[PDB]
RNA sequence: CCCGAACGGAAACAUCUUAGUAGGGGGAGGAAAAGAAAUCAAUUGAGAUCCCCUGAGUAGGGGCGACCGAAAGGGGGACAGC
RNA sequence: GAGGUAGAGUACCAUCCCCUGGUUUGGGGGUGGGAAGUUAGGGGACACGUGCCUCUAAGGCUAAAUAUGUCCCGAGACCGAU
RNA sequence: ACCUCGGACUAGGGGCAAAAGACCAAUCUAGCCCGGUGAUAGCUAGUUCCCCCCGAAAUGCGUCCUAGCGCAGCCUCCCUAA
RNA sequence: CCGCAGCCUGGCGUUGUCCCUCGGGCGUUUAUGCGUAGAGUAGGUGGGAGGGGUCGAACCUGUCCUUUCGGGGGCAGGGGACCCGAAAGUGAAACACCACCCAUGGACGCUCGAGGGACUAACCUCUCGAAAGAGAGGAACAACGUCAGGUGGGCGGUUCGGC
RNA sequence: GCCCGGAUCCGGGCACCA
């Protein structure tokens, strides 16, 4: 599905209708030092069997593709919810 | 004193350090568990309690440094309860050495021990030991402590300075 | 003082718990062990160790699941120090 | 007023293993590195800096308050020959 | 590669097997004794005196769930309320 | 589905003395450069039309090294003194001199490694010796301790849906 | 998510506890 580069909606922070640029959204490194990998870490430490649960039966083919769209004034950015499509292709 | 002199040529990175290898080819060669006539180092023998008198005795103890020697089980465990590699004995070589020269010299009491060196294979201690029978020791007012029974054979028990940090006190 | 499980529970089970238990080896005494701060807590205070009632199933650990778990302080018993 | 002394493979650091409520913070052990030393050291829940507060490791000894019951005395809404 | 006797050696996840999972004291697809241990059992059997009052359900949804449970429905007892 | 032994390999320790080579760097040392249009080797950014010139130049004649032998770079003598343009071409010109960069090779002092060789005194093996000690062979490897990766039903715990 | 090679995709060896 194609959708624009950019689109004019509500800016929460400008209180009123501004133009948004268009991206998809991508997550980012792992970082070693959160709490629950400090954890996994020092469960990790000595014997014992493998401790934790790990996925191995999958059933979806797609992903949900979710829209960031930040504010061309204020840098401010909504977060819209996704929805399952195959590749948004996000050319204009 | 002469005793901060002994301890500033045996201090840490040396040419003592090529005088002491030399003794190392001999000690090799010795008993496991030898009485030496002298103390290698006085500055720590006299701050432990050792002197000059008749009763005091010293021995050099050496004993094969690594993890424990720990066998594979061969019944039925838990995956965590069937590892070998990186157990060392909660007691360290320090404790270790001094009971084994309890064995040998059954009569007399450990006061203390310090190590002297360290190869690839050993680790070598000397320890402090006194005879708590001879008069020259019963009439002692320092040590009138040691003819209490229960004050005898406490490096079995825990309660020398190695058992102490041993035991997280 | 060292070495050191499984059954069982988690409605299966492997981290976990059971449990430093059961058991094994060494060493005492009429009691043992601990014991005179390289301690606690907080506007500059207390004052060695041990035991009882508490603080308290609190802080906190955990396939954050089943479950596990303090100390300081308060009230007492004895209350030495070299 | 001036000068002198104060415990080393020890404290601590990296890594591995076991304990622990100890969690980027606690304890012990194995392997490697390894101080300062009174113009010094340690501690004050991640790490470091500056104040402030507090203590002196790496050498022993130490009654009383308590744990037990082969044994001796006494007691009891205990049993009464399956 | 005959039969047999006395001595000796090999011990339990171990031995010995001209190999059948054979034999290791009438016990072997992992001996026996004592301890963990009164292991666990959604399964099977038993569960001890009299009278009186009221009186069911064998249905729906979820569940490694269909020989079990949770939430509702249906029974019984008490207080309130007006 | 997972663990753990054993085995293989690497780091650290025990572990030491002499070299040589190579590759990195640090403060220095230097001399080497053709997509096309054109007097012709514009590799680029600038000061800079002046720079060299008894404050010794353009030019013939050879020894010599080199290259896409294109062509430039250095040699003393014969010459006792001359050439580039401010002028013609180039999406980017002056062998007018001086700087840095891209980029070749070598050398000084220091550091780091990586590899190869030799040696014997640690360590190991054997022999003699009651021991003490002596001799022969190997040798900083092996072996052992510790950590890391691989392999690993050899052995241990388990799971093996429902209707 | 990486490296690397090959025409955004493909291949090889390693990263990856809802």
């Amino acid at each position: 599905m194609k959708v624009p580069k950019v689109i004019k909606t509500y800016c929460p922070k400008c209180k009123t209708h501004t133009e948004h640029s268009v991206s998809l959204y991508k997550g980012g490194k792992r970082r070693s030092l959160a709490e629950g990998q400090r954890r996994y870490e020092r469960k990790n430490v000595g014997y014992g069997s493998k401790r934790k649960p790990e996925q191995k039966r999958f059933a979806k083919t797609t992903k949900k593709q979710t829209l960031v769209l930040k504010c061309q004034k204020c840098s401010y950015t909504i977060v819209k919810e996704g929805m399952r499509l195959k590749k948004l292709e996000l050319v204009e | 004193s002469m005793y901060h002199y002994i301890e500033q040529t045996w201090q840490n990175k040396d040419w003592r350090r090529s005088i002491l290898r030399k003794r190392l080819i001999e000690w090799r060669r010795q008993p496991a568990i030898t009485r030496i006539d002298r103390p290698t180092r006085l500055n720590r023998a006299r701050a432990l309690g050792y002197k000059a008198k008749q009763g005091f005795v010293m021995v050099r103890v050496r004993v094969r440094r690594g993890g424990l020697n720990k066998p594979r089980p061969n019944s039925g465990r838990r995956p965590k309860r069937m590892g070998v590699y990186g157990y060392g004995p909660s007691k360290g070589y320090r404790w270790i050495a001094e009971e084994r020269a309890a064995r040998k010299f059954p009569n007399l009491e450990v006061l203390g021990s310090y190590y002297v060196a360290e190869d690839g294979m050993y680790k070598y201690y000397e320890v402090i030991m006194v005879d708590y029978s001879h008069p020259v020791i019963r009439s002692d007012p320092e040590l009138k402590w040691l003819q209490d029974s229960v004050n005898r054979k406490r490096v079995f028990r825990g309660l020398t300075s190695a058992g102490q940090k041993s035991r997280g006190l």
